[PDB]
């Protein structure tokens, strides 16, 4: 859990790097969803990845 | 008389062998992995894939 | 879902939420016989159950009953909806004791209805008249077999 | 034989002893009765009926058609429902309507009998009806439908191109064996449209 | 964001085989429940018999 709370704020930050590296601000692929909690949120690595 | 006893109480041993047959039926169907959990595994694997 | 509503959907007795005793643990092994018996739209019943849109003929539909058994049990219960578990439970055995009898709610609750006091010595005489003797017995005896 | 009036209300109090006497005759609950009697369509003001050998024969003619089957009187009704004959009175068949009736009821029977399936669950998956309102399922449709796919690649021209982007996620809510059959699925629900 | 896209990748990874692992235990642990029931169903059997 914390993993992927850390995996999760590096691939938000990577995302906000790419918005300022693309000079736009719409652009969201990392929509949440990856912890499932139902069943202890897993299935987050294919979906970041 | 007696052995009519030892039929009858053979006849509740295949009993219970049919309650905790039932029961180990109900415990794995309530064991943590499961249908629900492998449906989400195919699922988010086939279209992430 | 049972902490979610907080046992206000359980149900307690003279405890809010609900105390960590036989009564609580009888209600919860009962209720949990109940969900597995519900069967497969067992899932969507907790889902409403979660809210308060649970209806009556919903659950008479879900268990395959009559609704006029489950409408009997209602007003036998004196429950007008199935606000807490407490209610279901009791609507639950009211109509497990008219099934195990093969006799109709309201027929329970006039059985149970009869003070048989007798020219007093406690509440009063809820004896029925004659007539009345004779159709609650019609009534009960109805749905008996052939032998 | 009298012909009076009497009312077979299961909610009715004071039952009437000959509406018990006939409870007990068809061996069939209050509720059940007044079943036989929606079905039949002899039913009246306050669920009242004329205690006549005509309509007695009627229901006894019921009850035997679903002992013979080996059915009882909710499923007589959604057997009904999902027949041919549907949406007509007992008393409304003719002398070659109600043969007619007797052996599609046994071949069904028999056809269900080798399929080896239940009675509820067939009304499920014969009628094209719903359950009443959102299923979880649907709900978790919805909540991996509206995040994974939005409209910029849904406003597509191509139906068969859409029926093949949405048939993973129809899999996945349905719990389907394979994406082609959930978009084959989807086929048949789009040249059947039902909603 | 090259950097971080490999810090995340590789994040990504370690946590998809954590995920592996406990799934591959929870069924090694419910294997295990299963036989233990199946011991005991056989012993009281044996007791009946």
């Amino acid at each position: 859990y914390q993993f992927f709370d850390l995996t999760q704020s590096f691939c938000l930050m990577a995302q906000e790097a790419l918005r300022r590296e693309l000079t736009d601000n719409g652009v969201t692929f990392i929509r949440g969803g990856a912890w499932n909690g139902t069943t202890a949120g897993l299935m987050a690595g294919e979906t970041l990845l | 008389k007696i052995r009519r006893e030892a039929a009858q109480m053979q006849v509740e041993y295949q009993e219970t062998q049919q309650a905790h047959t039932q029961a180990q039926l109900e415990l794995l169907q309530r064991k943590f992995t499961n249908k629900a959990l492998y449906s989400w595994m195919r699922g988010k694997l086939s279209a992430i894939y | 879902v049972l902490v979610i509503s907080g046992f206000a959907v359980l149900g307690a007795k003279n405890q809010p939420a609900g105390q960590h005793n036989i009564d609580t643990l009888f209600s919860l092994y009962r209720f949990h016989q109940w969900i597995n018996g519900l069967g497969n739209p067992g899932s969507d019943t907790l889902d409403m159950l979660r809210q308060q849109t649970l209806t009556a003929d919903r659950l008479a539909s879900v268990m395959g009953l009559d609704i006029s058994m489950v409408t009997q049990a209602m007003v036998s219960a004196g429950v007008n909806q199935l606000q807490c578990w407490q209610d279901i439970n009791t609507v639950l055995q009211w109509i497990d004791v008219a099934s195990a009898l093969h006799t109709m709610p309201s027929v329970i609750r006039t059985l149970v209805n009869i003070r048989y006091v007798t020219a007093l010595n406690k509440a009063e005489s809820n004896l029925p008249s004659w007539d009345e003797w004779q159709t609650l017995a019609e009534n009960m005896e109805a749905g008996l077999s052939t032998q | 034989a009298d012909g009076n009036t009497v009312s077979i209300d299961p909610d009715e109090e004071q039952s009437t002893f000959a509406r018990s006497a006939l409870m007990r005759g068809l061996g069939v609950n209050s509720g059940e009765l007044y079943q036989l009697g929606k079905l039949a369509g002899v039913l009246d003001a306050q669920n009242t009926i004329t205690l006549s050998v005509f309509v007695i024969s009627s229901l006894y003619r019921l009850t035997l058609l679903a002992r013979v089957h080996q059915l009882t009187v909710n499923e007589l009704c959604m057997l009904y429902g999902l027949s041919p004959f549907n949406g007509k009175t007992t008393a409304s068949l003719s002398s070659g309507e109600l043969p007619r009736l007797v052996i599609w009821l046994y071949q069904v029977t028999q056809w269900l009998t080798e399929a080896e399936i239940t009675t509820e669950a067939i009304w499920l998956l014969c009628t094209p009806e719903f359950s009443g309102n959102i299923s979880p399922e649907i709900s978790n449709l919805l909540n991996n439908l509206r995040p994974s796919i939005s409209e910029d690649m849904a406003q597509s021209h191509n139906r068969e191109l859409q029926a093949e982007i949405l048939a993973p996620f129809i899999a996945a809510t349905l719990h389907l064996a394979s994406p082609d059959m959930a978009r084959y699925i989807l086929l048949w629900t789009d040249n059947l449209r039902p909603g | 964001f090259p950097v971080m896209l490999e810090r995340t990748r590789n994040l990504v990874a370690q946590l998809t085989q954590f995920g592996t692992s406990l799934l591959s235990m929870a069924e090694h642990d419910d294997a295990d429940e299963l036989t233990t029931l199946l011991l005991q169903q056989g012993m009281e059997l044996a007791t009946q018999s």
